[PDB]
């Protein structure tokens, strides 16, 4: 590794965490620490879950081996097993979690920005079902994706209407 | 003094066809409008007489106006002036000359010999600026 | 220093337009429609500004009174057609009489 | 949308402004540009992109080729390179092409236009 | 409601969290690296911070 | 005087330096205070020499008011030179390759002498030049080195002793070299390097900063410019002071955001892109009179005639010079104004050089030779029709305008078959129209740009329009042989009928009863004989696929026309 | 890319076709017509063109010069189809004129019906289709350098090679035996002023009809990816 | 569109007066309203007037209320309301009617046009500009987000199928 | 040579108008001061450019008036 | 493979140059054991100007192609020669025309003798008849005096005119020089065959 050879071989992890921390015993520890709460914080964030965040690694690693191996397919980006889809609930907390330090922590300018970021869409009140499809719609926000994102996916059935779509434009 | 100088103008005709009637006529009296009595290439251009050469009255191309231009090589005679020249009357108004050259100098009637700072013909005006002393 | 470059700049040499002999023409003798639409547009503007024909009908438009003058061969223009422009300063062109081409469709 | 020969113009370009929304325009794009230019016309090009547009009347010196000061009511016949030897031409323009030239120049490239050489029939 | 305007809140197509995503970078854009398998961790929730790790084979192996 | 007619035949694109604004300039930017009250402050960025960006006063430098100004560059003195920011490799080039004590080529002048002029000096400066002696002064050339950090700044690594090239040594080390050097590399001597360091820069006409964001910049350099020292001095290796250090770098930083920035976007970033100034301004642009509708058909409007609602052919205006001949004919477009159509709503008098409302004439019923009335689009005025996108060459044709005189027609009506030029249908499409009003235009419009020059497509050489939908299934039904009913025959009522709406002159039915029988194909004849043209294919009827079912008629599928008379056969979409 | 006054195509001065679409025609002006003398065998070539009504060496002079067109083109339109991977030979070709049509209009306005033998007209009608095919390269120039008779150059000869080639064809012998002479110097006319009707005028931007014209059916092109 | 059409102020939105059932229901009906009427259609050559998805529509169906409606605009500024005096004079709009202002709004149930002045506001009075004439009915003077009035002109249109109404 | 920005340098490399046009008219701009260009005003896009109207079809050929023809008829 | 179609056509390409031998043709076992030994074949042509062409046909092996040194010392020894010398012709295999040592010699010994034309071509410029090819239009090449009066009829500068490379495989069979004139009759699918006049410019490599 061009950036790492010093510690390619060392086994001395104190001499790996305090290269890292010049990169990025207390100071040894604390990088550390924080590590911990960086990597693989859904396995958990205490030092007594390093075992199973590194079996978790492993195996990672593992299945991109086996998708290297051509044993698996790359994931499909057009299925929906692997999507979410979120509104209101989770968008404005996210948007409220990074708008509430820097507008109370970091010293009525939260309210007025929360709502410049609902502005930044409109309810087009064309019928009743132009508002319930608004409310119905899911948005993703010249190549092979994206010809491939805008097909119809064989997870659509039962879950996004196989028909509705804009007929005209990008 | 005076001198006859070679000038190089475009027109600018906007009846073409009336003026195409009698093109060295109108020529004639269009020169004498535009450059007579008016500073012009370093020179004060006193009358014209003269056309040496002439271009075909050309239709206008990049306007939908139907005018033409026609370019000009005239003879006219001009008035010029050196350093350390004499003039003969020069009036108070700054003091402009009587003679057949208009002159406005910066210092009844006082005669005048002109500076070494030479003589300003400044384009489209009618008359010289110039500096002297008595 | 440099010098500004409008001290070292020369403008251009005046050209000396140079008409090629009438029979040394090499060009059609066959208004293109873009002549014939150029004359008729040229001598109709003339004849908003002016109004003086030399056609005996009596039009209400300056554009009948163009087309009529380029059908009946009496417009007042001549097509300068410049086929070169000469290093040492002679604008080559081929001058054609209107009244005496030949007029495409135009219809 | 149906708009007549005035209204509201851009402050920079001097064009109209964008469609009905702004109470002045209508585009002629490049496509249509292109459209005229295939059926020669240039004279469709000369009424609505400059009599209908931002067209402009420019000065030339053609002694020095820089844009001159030329004023027929207030009488004014300069320029700042060659005053004496000011030649002005009067070059039809638009006012777009004159900020792109402007703007050229707050970037310290200097455009010198030649200007086409006045040509005489032999004498 | 917000000024005088009525503003709907979109339903966001998002990436499922905690799955690992591998990625064939194959044509050939990048061209020192065609794999990542990228992973994003969700502590315990859709509110809590999410860290993404990225996995990659480079050519040089 | 006159300023003569010109045209530009050539651009010449070079590099302005000092010299270049001060003889251009037309003042100097001295004070950064933006107004005095409601006139622009004299000497500020603002100054009226500069131009005029309102109708409350003019440009003292032309006398002109905001529209025939188009604005006028000043000067703005730096107490420290700049680097001017287009040429930032430029200079790294000319660096590396001029010796920095006697500005002498280090590099062998004859080595690229060779190589075509533009690629000499890139060339030259691709050789390492570190550690090269002089020969005249016998000094060892340094490093060049660029600061990661930002744009324009120069550092002269001497065997790890490094000091930073600050515009004044550059302009020395530029000042140094001779036009010898210059143009032995390649360069014009309007290039040469000494150009690349700027002790006076350009402020740019109003006419480019209108409207009272990049004016901001420029006051925050003429502010930040006055407090350099004014006479600051600084030799290589000074080591100045750093409070002055930041205050050079952000002068540098504000000239180079000025012109090359991507806030307040720069000079050089309005050109690119789709919206830029080339793309949208110069080779596009916005127009007045022209009307925009949905388009929507009527099989009663010729080919090259297109139905154009009343209340767009008032907004939309033609402008008609006065002279003897058209008196007569523009009076009743005078007398009825606005009240009344065809009308007009304006008059330009010559003689004033004034434009004049039609409500507002007193007594001006004097429509004198030689003024302009605008008068209304009437039936027959020539009209372009454009639908986008344009790719065709017949994307824009003129069409005869046929005023529709109903109120409650909104849209732009043409025929069906018309929709081949502009490939457009009736399902919300929208084209533009606008109605030429200058003479030029309109001769060029009639005579060049007639929907009749489309008629054979450019691309393919074949016919564009041609019958579409009904009338290719009408015209198969109206010649067919046989229908249900028996033998396709019409009596002398129907066959005249037929040519009701047909806007030609009817041919001669005098010599059939009213009980006599006649084909579609006799019909047709009647017709195709006015232009007589010889035809022979088979229909698309016909065809191998239908034919081991349905009785095919035998006079049916061999369309044949002999001098314009349909003897056998359909027509349809072949014919 | 810009039609010059030789109809010539070049860039500002610099040449990008000697004549714009090597024969200097619009495309709006072209009719599709078929060469009948291309796929007959000489046999047949003879039995249809060869004039047998005078034994004079000039209609065996005319049947040569229909061999040698015949000939010419197979020549080149062999080789055409060589260099390419399916370019089929055709018989078919674009033309300013369709000299087969005026032909047959004029015989149909023609108020007499089969004329008799007139040895002094056939022999005249012959000599001037070979006078007309010989100044049909001067429609490119104009009718002052016809009448002058001054040197055509060879690309101009060779743009009116396929129209000298038709009206051979059309205006053999064997093809206008009942046409008077009159009527044969009205055929020429009009065929002449068809042929300059259908050339491309000069300052066409003719390389914007090409970008045009060659970038629609690129649209088709990419419709046609899934096929 | 809206069932609380009246009471709210809307722009760019469209209430036609009847809406019909379909003659053939589908499920979604059970949930939003149906809009739209059971036009009788015929499938037809008729002059040509319907090529390339183009309609030709009864006079007498459209007179009758067919696809009839209101459109509504709304006209709202911020500050004095008020009719500009004649000692103004320079700066007022050109040519603007001015009249038709009582205490500085248009009155409730008159049709203004391009030339008329709505919401007169010291010159800084609002130009209706659109081409369209409309019928004003509303005047209201609510109060801002920091208690400051505005105008708040509510603007109606007659639209009844129009030749070029898809 | 292509139809890409590379082909447009091949065979009109001093049309900096025309080039700049097309794409990237910073980079075009710079090369053309540095190299001291001169644009001769030809073609669709530079015209243009220049605020002027391209000297195609019906601008293609001058028109000058007859004098002869006006003074032996107009007079 | 090459070497044997070179053998062939090369001589080809001498009589299409309208060039008669020197020596005498050997077997083709001979030819390619002395392209094995020596590193080069060469012949020697005469033209109707009684000046010699010289063709050096090198191994895709040989020492000359890889060190430069031999090809200096080679190309001087020939140059050296009491001959007339109107070109040298040297044929290598494309590979080498990337090398640019060897190009860098070449170019030396060109500006080391301005008179004598040296050229350095590939196997494929002679490992067929290039007129003979049916994709390939006729050149021919026009004096001086055909093409000064197209061009005054035409008012055209040499410089007006589309170009062509010198090392235009048809242009080398016939022996264009840049800034010659190559007329080529090309078929024409709308004017059934066409005639243009190219001007010859500096060869490529
Ligand atoms: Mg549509
Ligand atoms: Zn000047
Ligand atoms: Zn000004
Ligand atoms: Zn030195």
């Amino acid at each position: 590794d061009p950036i790492f050879q010093p510690v390619q071989h060392e086994l001395n992890r104190e001499k790996i965490i305090q290269f890292l921390s010049e990169k990025v015993q207390y100071l040894n520890e604390r990088q550390l620490t924080i590590l911990d709460k960086i990597l693989l914080p859904h396995m958990g964030q205490t030092a007594d879950t390093r075992v199973r965040k590194l079996r978790f690694l492993g195996l990672l690693i593992h299945k991109i081996l086996l998708v290297i191996m051509n044993v698996f397919p790359p994931t499909d980006r057009d299925s929906y097993r692997t999507k979410r889809v979120h509104g209101s609930g989770v968008s404005l907390a996210k948007a409220f979690k990074a708008i509430f330090n820097t507008s109370v922590i970091a010293p009525s300018d939260l309210n007025r920005s929360m709502e410049q970021s609902i502005i930044s869409q409109s309810l087009e009140r064309k019928n009743l079902l132009n508002t319930i499809s608004a409310l119905r719609t899911v948005n993703t926000h010249q190549t092979e994706r994206a010809d491939m994102m805008r097909r119809v996916h064989a997870s659509y059935p039962g879950y996004i209407c196989v028909a509705q779509s804009a007929d005209t434009g990008e | 003094m005076i001198d006859q100088k070679i000038f190089e103008t475009t027109l600018n005709i906007d009846d073409p066809t009336n003026f195409c009637t009698n093109v060295e006529a109108h020529l004639l009296k269009e020169l004498e409008n535009i450059y007579v009595g008016k500073c012009f290439k370093n020179s004060f251009i006193l009358n014209i007489t003269g056309v040496i050469q002439r271009s075909p009255c050309f239709i206008m191309r990049t306007n939908n106006s139907g005018r033409g231009y026609m370019h000009v090589r005239f003879s006219a005679v001009v008035s010029y002036l050196n350093a350390f020249d004499l003039i003969a009357a020069v009036k108070i108004i700054l003091g402009e000359s009587l003679l057949t050259e208009p002159v406005t100098i910066v210092i009844q009637i006082v005669p005048v010999q002109l500076a070494n700072s030479s003589v300003y013909y400044i384009p489209g005006r009618q008359q010289a600026s110039a500096t002297g002393s008595i | 220093e440099s010098p500004s470059i409008c001290e070292g700049f020369v403008q251009a040499s005046s050209q000396t337009l140079v008409i090629i002999p009438d029979n040394e023409r090499i060009t059609s003798n066959v208004l293109t429609t873009f002549e014939a639409t150029r004359l008729v547009a040229v001598r109709a503007q003339q004849l908003a500004i002016n109004g003086s024909t030399m056609l005996k009908k009596k039009y209400s438009s300056p554009i009948d009174i163009a087309k009529q003058e380029l059908f009946n061969r009496k417009i007042p223009l001549l097509v300068m057609r410049c086929i070169k422009v000469t290093p040492e300063g002679q604008k080559i062109v081929e001058i054609w009489n209107p009244r005496e081409m030949g007029i495409p469709l135009l219809d | 949308y149906a708009v007549a020969s005035y209204g509201p113009t851009d402050a920079l370009t001097g064009q109209p402004l964008d469609g009905k929304r702004s109470h002045g325009g209508l585009r002629l794009g490049e496509m249509e540009h292109w459209v005229l230019t295939a059926q020669g016309a240039m004279q469709t090009i000369i009424e609505k992109s400059h009599d209908d547009s931002d067209g402009c009347i420019s000065y030339i010196c053609r002694n020095c080729g820089e844009p001159a000061i030329y004023n027929a009511s207030h009488p004014i016949y300069k320029c700042m390179n060659c005053d004496v030897q000011a030649d002005i031409g009067m070059v039809d323009s638009r006012r777009s092409s004159i900020v792109f030239q402007h703007e050229m120049r707050a970037a310290n490239v200097n455009i010198t236009s030649v200007l086409s050489p006045r040509v005489f029939q032999p004498a | 409601i917000a000024r005088g305007g009525e503003w709907v809140v979109d339903l966001l197509e998002n990436i499922r969290f905690n799955t690992l995503h591998i990625h064939y970078h194959t044509m050939q854009q990048g061209n020192n690296e065609i794999i990542r398998g990228e992973f994003i961790s969700q502590p315990g929730g859709a509110f809590e911070n999410s860290s993404q790790i990225i996995i990659r084979y480079m050519t040089t192996g | 005087m006159e300023a003569g007619y010109a045209e530009i035949a050539a651009v010449q694109f070079n590099i302005a330096g000092d010299n270049d604004h001060k003889r251009q300039g037309v003042m100097e930017v001295t004070i950064s205070n933006l107004f005095e009250g409601t006139l622009p402050a004299e000497g500020g960025i603002y100054d009226a020499r500069m131009g005029t960006t309102d109708h409350h006063y003019k440009c003292i430098t032309c006398s002109h008011q905001r529209k025939q100004c188009m604005g006028h560059p000043g000067i703005l003195q730096m107490h420290a030179p700049v680097l001017q920011p287009l040429f930032i490799a430029e200079i790294r080039r000319w660096l590396r390759v001029i010796c920095l004590n006697c500005g002498a080529p280090i590099v062998d002048l004859k080595r690229y002498e060779h190589l075509i002029r533009p690629k000499r000096l890139i060339e030259a400066a691709s050789s390492q030049t570190e550690g090269k002696q002089c020969y005249v002064c016998k000094a060892v050339h340094p490093k060049i080195v660029k600061d990661s950090e930002d744009y324009f700044t120069f550092w002269a690594d001497q065997q790890g002793k490094i000091d930073k090239l600050y515009p004044q040594i550059i302009r020395e080390i530029f000042s140094r070299v001779t036009y010898d050097t210059v143009v032995k590399l390649g360069r014009s001597k309007n290039s040469h390097p000494e150009k690349l360091v700027l002790k006076a820069i350009q402020i740019p006409p109003i006419s480019i900063r209108p409207g009272i964001d990049i004016n901001n910049v420029i006051q925050y350099l003429v502010r930040k410019n006055l407090l350099i020292p004014k006479d600051l001095q600084i030799v290589r290796g000074q080591k100045i002071p750093l409070n002055i250090d930041r205050n050079l770098q952000t002068i540098q930083q504000l000239y180079y955001n000025f012109l090359l920035d991507s806030p307040a976007p720069s000079i050089m970033r309005r050109l690119p892109r789709k919206e830029g100034r080339i793309r949208k301004s110069l080779l596009g642009s916005q127009v007045w009179s022209i009307s925009r509708s949905t388009i929507c058909g009527n099989s009663d409007l010729h080919l090259d005639e297109v139905g154009y609602p009343i209340s767009f052919a008032r907004t939309l205006q033609v402008a008609e010079t006065v002279q003897h001949y058209n008196i007569n004919r523009l009076m009743p477009y005078f007398l009825n104004g606005k009240r009344q159509y065809p009308g007009c709503s304006r008059v330009y008098k010559q003689i004033t050089q004034s434009v004049h409302d039609i409500e507002g004439l007193k007594q001006d019923f004097r429509l004198e030779v030689g003024d302009i009335l605008y008068r209304d689009v009437v039936t027959g005025d020539v009209a372009f029709f454009n639908r986008q996108p344009s790719l065709e060459r017949s994307s824009i044709g003129v069409h005869r305008i046929v005023v529709l005189e109903n109120p409650k027609i909104s849209t732009f009506q043409m025929n069906v078959s018309a929709c081949a030029w502009y490939n457009a249908d009736f399902d919300g499409d929208q084209m533009n129209l606008w109605v030429p009003w200058s003479v030029m235009s309109r001769v060029e419009a009639e005579l060049l740009c007639s929907v009749r020059n489309w008629f054979i497509s450019t691309k393919s050489s074949g016919p564009v329009n041609g019958q579409v939908q009904d009338s290719t299934v009408g015209s198969f039904l109206l010649t067919r042989t046989n229908t249900p009913m028996g033998k396709n025959v019409m009596n002398k009522l129907h066959a005249m009928g037929l040519f009701q709406t047909t806007q030609t002159d009817p041919p001669c039915f005098a010599n059939y009863s009213p009980t006599d029988l006649l084909d579609g194909k006799s019909v047709v004849s009647m017709l195709l004989r006015q232009t007589p043209i010889n035809y022979q294919r088979a229909p698309t009827w016909y065809s191998e696929v239908y034919a081991p079912y349905m009785h095919y008629n035998k006079q049916d599928i061999s369309t044949q026309i002999r001098n314009g008379e349909l003897i056998e056969g359909v027509l349809d979409k072949k014919a | 890319c810009i039609v010059d006054y030789y109809r010539r195509v070049s860039i500002d001065t610099r040449l990008v076709q000697q004549l714009y679409g090597e024969d200097g025609l619009d495309a709006r002006q072209l009719e599709t017509v078929r060469f009948e003398t291309i796929m007959l065998s000489d046999q047949e070539l003879e039995d249809k063109f060869k004039y047998t009504g005078i034994q004079s060496p000039l209609f065996e002079e005319e049947f040569s010069r229909l061999k040698k067109d015949r000939d010419k083109y197979r020549q080149i339109f062999l080789n055409v189809e060589n260099f390419n991977f399916s370019q089929l030979l055709t018989d078919v070709r674009q033309v300013p004129v369709n000299v087969a049509s005026i032909v047959k209009n004029i015989l149909l306005s023609s108020t007499s019906g089969v004329l008799p033998f007139d040895e002094k007209s056939i022999l005249q009608k012959y000599a001037m289709v070979k006078t007309f095919c010989k100044n049909l390269p001067y429609v490119f120039i104009n009718n002052i350098q016809e009448r002058l008779q001054t040197p055509i150059p060879v690309y101009l000869k060779r743009a009116a090679s396929l129209m000298r080639m038709l009206i051979r064809i059309e205006l053999a012998t064997v093809k206008t035996l009942n046409i008077t002479c009159e009527q044969m110097s009205a055929i020429l006319d009009l065929i002449r002023l068809q042929y300059t009707q259908s050339l491309i005028n000069y300052g066409e931007a003719v390389g914007i009809l090409a970008a045009q014209s060659v970038s629609e059916p690129l649209t088709q092109y990419m419709l046609d990816s899934h096929h | 569109y809206c069932f609380s059409w009246p009471y709210r102020v809307d722009m760019n939105r469209f209430f036609q007066f009847y809406n019909e059932m379909p003659l053939v229901k589908t499920i979604a009906h059970n949930y939003v309203i149906p809009n739209g009427l059971n036009t009788i259609v015929a499938y037809m050559i008729y002059g040509g007037y319907n090529q390339e998805d183009s309609v030709i529509v009864s006079q007498s169906f459209i007179d009758r209320g067919g696809f009839a409606g209101t459109f509504y605009r709304e006209e709202k500024v911020e500050l004095s309301f008020g009719k500009p005096d004649p000692l103004i004079t320079k700066n007022l709009k050109p040519g603007a009617n001015y009249e038709k202002l009582v205490d500085g709004f248009v009155p409730v149930g008159t049709v203004v046009k391009k030339g008329d002045i709505i919401i007169g506001k010291v010159d800084r009075s609002v130009m209706y500009g659109f081409d369209e004439p409309a019928v004003v009915d509303a005047v209201m003077r609510p109060h801002g987000p920091n208690d400051e009035i505005f105008g708040l002109m509510r603007l109606r249109y007659e639209r009844n199928l129009n030749i070029g109404d898809k | 040579t292509s139809l890409e920005k590379a082909g447009l340098n091949a065979r009109e490399p001093s049309n900096v108008l025309l080039r700049m046009a097309l794409s990237s008219p910073v980079q075009v701009l710079t090369d053309a001061a540095v190299d001291s260009a001169v644009n001769p005003i030809y073609g669709i896009a530079a015209p243009t450019l220049m605020g002027s109207v391209p000297r195609i079809g019906t601008m293609y050929s001058d028109i000058i008036m007859d004098e002869k023809y006006i003074t032996e008829n107009y007079k | 493979m090459a070497m044997q179609k070179l053998f062939t056509y090369i001589y080809e390409f001498i009589e299409y140059r309208k060039m008669v031998l020197l020596e005498e043709k050997v077997p083709y076992d001979k030819f390619v054991q002395m392209v094995l030994n020596t590193g080069f074949f060469r012949i020697n042509a005469e033209t109707l100007n009684h000046g010699i062409v010289s063709v050096f046909i090198f191994g895709a092996n040989g020492k000359y192609v890889h060190h430069g040194g031999d090809m200096r010392t080679l190309l001087t020894n020939t140059l050296n020669e009491k001959k007339h010398y109107e070109e040298l012709i040297l044929i290598v295999d494309k590979p080498v025309l990337s090398k640019k040592n060897i190009l860098d010699i070449i170019v030396e010994q060109r500006a080391a003798n301005p008179t004598i034309v040296i050229n350095i071509y590939p196997y494929h410029l002679f490992c067929i008849n290039i007129p003979k090819v049916s994709a390939i239009p006729k050149h021919k090449l026009i004096t001086q005096e055909e093409a000064q009066e197209f061009l005054g009829r035409e008012y055209l500068q040499p410089q007006d005119l589309m170009q062509i490379s010198a090392s235009d495989p048809p242009v080398v069979w016939l022996g264009g020089r840049p800034g010659d004139f190559v007329q080529i009759e090309r078929p024409s699918e709308t004017a059934m065959h066409a005639v243009v006049i190219r001007f010859i410019t500096k060869s490529k490599i």
